[PDB]
């Protein structure tokens, strides 16, 4: 309820995150320091032993222990306004399960990361007779996919199309979510979230040149049908046009890889200006999405450090 | 015999604007109580010391009342 | 210097100085013992040096709230009404008393009027240091600064209590003419701006000293409207439940003890935090901790 | 000399309905968080109506300032 | 009687229109929360009645002051 | 002469506005999780509508106390 | 006489103003639920009419105190 | 005959501001999620200008009074 | 003459300035959502005007009960 | 000539002229800022940011009338 | 005279004060948004100051409504 | 003629209860901000019982006006 | 004198506090984004101080509007 | 003493309690984002006690005014 209780414990939190100085002296090691210099800070709460799959465990735990608690400890509308941030994992937990379903493959065989619901609805949520019922005994109140997936749900049992007419209707429904409400700095957050991920997905979908405005979606402001079908045909300078938007550097770029490098870095640029309000949303989203840039070039670095890559390879993608 | 209500409705006034005062306060930080005892039983203390604290708005309302009653 | 003085304007009150000695003297046996002192409610673990300390400050400052309880002449908030040891005329007992404090019509105007001359002396001490330290290091905005905040108090000051206080508008209006000509040669001898709006909040830190008179008119007559009220209902009602009245008021005063003596113990450490020390700087650069070979031991 | 029964109950009217206001909006957010940790599970029952039971003390007061002003009455 | 009957009446009237407003006030975010747990399982019906049927208090005691400044009318 | 009529109808019309005031509060976010829940699902229309229609206990109190006024009169 | 048919019309307007204040309130957030489940589909039309004209009964009964305020004078 | 006509103006006065009051209340949230939509798609239009002038009826209501007040005037 | 001009004006004045309360209240949320859709694109010139111009009706029929009072002078 | 005239009237002046100032700051508030963050995206936006938070001065203007109105008719 | 000049005043401080309540809650946001573009760039001054100038047209406008009052007093 | 003793002790018991509400909306986020700094770690326990015990300067000084207007009554 | 100088004296204190709360009003949201500006790197300084002293004009206006009053006195 | 002394009384207390109420909306904000950048880390003293005590110019301006009308009368 109260934007303030939640934001102490936020900042309580963001007051201990790893510096610069860590990872650009942990640039050149050989995961014998690795395994060092994580001894000492928060992540080390939980690392059991040593290796590869200690220290995955070990990061997967504590960023459930450190960020899955704020979408609890809160009730109503910060609730509701804070839980529209880590909400991948709940797509990727349902879409697994659903293709597991739809698969044959049992119950125990996917991993299930947690996200921001209890797994019991998860061990509940197989056995259905009606999909409908899955999405009932899933459905928390006001959750997005609770409303989504009985939209959507509204032609077969347990397709394919069903699960990508869910990704759109998902994006769409966060978007529409963001704007529902009254948050100045999530709102355009997550319009230009959804904007890189249907504009890497024209990226990711070249070449091929089936029906584009299918898969386009609407929610995000920088681009529209017509430079969605165009950058979808290979011409670049549409990509070349977008400026005085925060894609600043971002000009001329092809392949996948430099996109995507691209597009998280101008993310995690534009989320970390939450500092601008210090009461708000801004400042916990401006902490989970560093959480997850911080989890993932962690992650990173212990894959160069044990496999002895060179530096050469990863100078590139510590970058921002 | 004219302001004998008048310093009555002072007093009346004091009590109960007072009294919206620290209820103002206790809402946000019974709210804040609420939240770290339904974290865990082990905050019981501290949330009964921030919640008894803001009430010097209504002992200090009472002693204006009190005043004004040793007035009349 | 400042401190324990200004709490004793705070707290007048003989038996809270008593309270303060009672627990003082728990508190220096607890440092015989040579127990670090350990509370799992609020989690404070901590050494007995740091409680020494502690000695030191409440006995440095029980000193001033006796002599404060002495002046203002309240025993307990208001144990003259048996025996009459405080000399006013409307009661005169015995050994008269120097300010009643309960009443405004004899106390509130000299009162305040020491409460502002307080900051007066603190507000000049400090902008008169900053300017020290501005001469100091070669550094002439702070120099200019500082100036230019004292002249233009000054003369904001003057003119205050002239044209708003009495008469005789002779003598202090050459004093506001030097105060604003020093102030007008600093800002144009400075080019330092935004000083024009401080010249507001900084008459607000010289005139911010009123709480301590404020706080101890509250806390002086909520003590004695309650031993008032406890004793009178007491005596005066029954003779024989004087000690129900007594112990009841007791509890109450024990428990407003308890419930603003925090706050007012506060109030004159925020008042040096928030004029004095940061009048003269001491907000910049963090300087640098010292810190040398541990050798744990 | 009259208009002095009616000002003391104005009086009386106005601090026992302000005082309501006061504890309204106290256990608003009190209930709100409280109804949110029932929700959340059963065991902090006792804890949840003792915090919610807490600002009783507001309109208690209000009624004794009420009452004292009916006793001059 | 004279001109004391209207004023102690709007003295009544106000302290039943604010108190309302106080319990108004109270029940607003706790009936929303309740509305939200209702919408999560049926099973906690009873202790979300409890939980709003709670801050009637006030207006019970506001009829208490009213129903007393009628008896002093 | 008097002015017994004028002050008890404002004193009235008080109590009437400011009760109808607090129950609106209490109506709004209470029909704001009653109309999610119900866009939600439709298998919880009767608890939604009880939940909303509880407050206008308040209404029904203030117009009692505005017709024991009236009858006063 | 020339004041107390006066002071009825005050009464008379500060109920119903103040109700319709207490019923926009009300009609506030539900109508932003209405039309936020509009916005999902046009079929949670009914529902929504029916939650947005529940809370206008506070307006009917603001109206019945005013012309009962009427009908006295 | 002193203060008449000028305290029932002030009534209507009052009357037709405080639900103007209680409207723009009602229009500040139903109007942000009617351009809300509006923006999402162009087809909500109808719907939009339901929920937006539906709560017109609270100042045509307030009018109501005020011809009343100044057909008694 | 004498006491009836000064307290019709502060009818007129309070109609004119608690109309132009409402209708700043309604134009606040009204325009920020517009300014947003102004920001999306530039098609919604065409609906931020007339979702921001349709509240004026409140100022309107403030100005036509303060220009019938100032008649009624 | 009036007695008690001259002053009534001046609150309801006064009254009139503040409540529309407030009415119109609780505007402004929220349509300033949705402007300077639509500014602060881009520097396009300018002209419809000032004509949107230039649109409800027709409230204080209007208070300004009823003012001078009363003035006139004093 | 003695009911005058204390009416006028009135009057003159109400508006003063009024209008400074009014600006004052414009410049809250308007400030915020205002530093936030500050703690962006440097580049977004000027707009940044031209937008919390902007509505002291409030306050000068009460002031100038204060002395016309002065120039009338 | 005997206007004064009353109207001075409402002037009391305004600026006390006025203060009040002004340092209980201070305590009331300030003491939320440091409760959500509390319940992480017990470290932080002076330096939120600071920030709580400082707004209690405004009672005080309401108190110190009371206490002038209690010596001249 | 008499009724003069007491409603000059409740013109010019409602004039400096009405004023007060409104810089308070702006300080609050200047204020929490300045010190968030701050949080974020100490280079901001100039900048949160002009921005949360800026508001002030606000109440140098209404103290310029008491000084008038007590001068007219 | 009459009138003068009554209101006069009430023009100080009016004016300390709405500065207060002013300084404690600013108060409560800064107060909450000072608690939050000293909750990071013990390093931002310094400047959230500048920053939260730069707001109490209103209360010692309010205590001014106050004063000015204690030695006024």
């Amino acid at each position: 309820d109260d934007f303030a209780y939640l934001n102490a414990r936020v900042r309580v939190r963001r007051g201990t995150l790893l510096k610069e100085s860590f990872f650009q002296e942990a640039l050149d090691l050989s995961f014998a320091d690795f395994l060092r210099l994580l001894s000492e800070t928060v992540y080390g709460g939980e690392l059991a032993g040593q290796g590869l799959p200690d220290v995955d465990r070990a990061v997967l735990r504590t960023q459930a222990k450190l960020v899955g608690d704020l979408p609890r400890l809160v009730t109503g509308e910060a609730r509701e306004a804070v839980r529209l941030l880590l909400l991948r994992n709940d797509l990727h937990n349902l879409q697994a399960l659903l293709r597991a379903k739809a698969t044959g493959r049992p119950f125990e065989e996917v991993l299930l990361l947690p996200g921001t619901l209890r797994e019991e609805v998860w061990r509940q949520a197989y056995e259905a007779q009606d999909p409908a019922g899955m999405a009932q005994v899933l459905a928390v109140p006001g959750h997005p996919l609770a409303r989504a997936l009985r939209a959507v749900l509204r032609e077969t049992q347990d397709l394919a199309r069903v699960e990508a007419l869910l990704a759109k209707r998902f994006f769409e429904d966060v978007a529409k979510a963001a704007k529902g409400l009254d948050q100045p700095a999530l709102r355009d957050y997550l319009a230009l979230e959804v904007d890189a991920e249907n504009l890497r997905t024209a990226f990711k979908l070249q070449g091929s040149g089936l029906a584009p405005d299918a898969f386009f979606l609407k929610g995000g402001r920088f681009v529209d049908r017509v430079r969605f079908a165009r950058l979808m045909e290979g011409d670049y300078a549409v990509l070349d046009e977008l400026s005085g938007t925060p894609f600043s550097g971002l000009s001329g770029v092809r392949d996948l890889k430099a996109l995507e490098r691209g597009l998280r870095c101008v993310l995690l640029k534009e989320a970390k200006k939450g500092v601008q309000d210090p009461l708000g949303v801004g400042l916990v989203l401006a902490y989970v999405k560093e959480r997850e840039w911080e989890a993932v070039r962690l992650r990173l670095l212990a894959r160069r450090a044990y496999f002895g890559l060179p530096r050469a390879q990863v100078e590139e993608e510590v970058v921002c | 015999g004219l302001d004998r209500g008048l310093i009555a409705v002072g007093m009346g006034l004091a009590v109960g604007l007072a009294a919206l005062g620290t209820g103002v306060a206790q809402a946000r930080i019974g709210a804040a109580g609420v939240g770290a005892i339904a974290e865990d039983r082990s905050n019981f203390g501290t949330a009964l010391i921030f919640l008894l604290l803001p009430e010097t708005l209504v002992i200090f309302g009472l002693l204006i009342a009190f005043i004004l009653n040793g007035r009349l | 210097v400042f401190f324990p003085f200004w709490f004793g304007m705070i707290v007048g009150d003989i038996g809270y100085a008593l309270l303060f000695y009672l627990v003082g003297r728990w508190l220096s046996g607890y440092v015989k013992r040579n127990e670090p002192l350990v509370i799992d409610l609020f989690a404070l673990k901590l050494k007995p040096q740091v409680i020494g300390k502690l000695v030191h400050i409440l006995n440095w400052m029980v000193f001033w709230t006796v002599v404060w309880g002495v002046i203002y002449g309240e025993f307990f908030g208001t144990f003259l009404e048996h025996l009459g040891v405080f000399g006013t005329p409307e009661h005169p007992g015995l050994i008269p008393i120097l300010i009643h404090r309960i009443d405004t019509a004899k106390t509130a105007n000299l009162l305040i009027l020491l409460s502002v001359a307080f900051g007066v002396v603190l507000v000049f001490f400090g902008l008169a240091l900053r300017a020290y330290l501005g001469l100091k290091h070669r550094h002439m905005a702070h120099f200019w600064e500082g100036v230019g905040y004292l002249g233009g108090l000054v003369g904001v000051l003057a003119l205050a209590a002239s044209y708003l206080g009495n008469l005789q508008a002779g003598w202090l209006q050459g004093l506001m003419y030097l105060g604003f000509g020093v102030f007008l040669l600093a800002v144009l001898m400075s080019r330092i701006w935004l000083m024009i709006p401080e010249i507001f909040t900084q008459a607000g830190h010289i005139l911010s000293h009123i709480r301590i008179y404020a706080v101890g008119a509250a806390g002086g007559i909520l003590a004695g409207l309650l031993t008032d009220v406890g004793f009178a209902l007491a005596e005066r009602l029954g003779l024989l439940g004087v000690l129900l009245g007594l112990l009841v008021a007791g509890v109450l005063h024990l428990l407003i003890l308890l419930l603003t003596t925090l706050g007012h113990m506060l109030q004159p450490i925020r008042l040096l935090w928030v004029e004095f020390f940061t009048k003269f700087g001491f907000y910049e650069e963090n300087g640098r901790p010292y810190r040398p070979f541990k050798s744990v031991r």
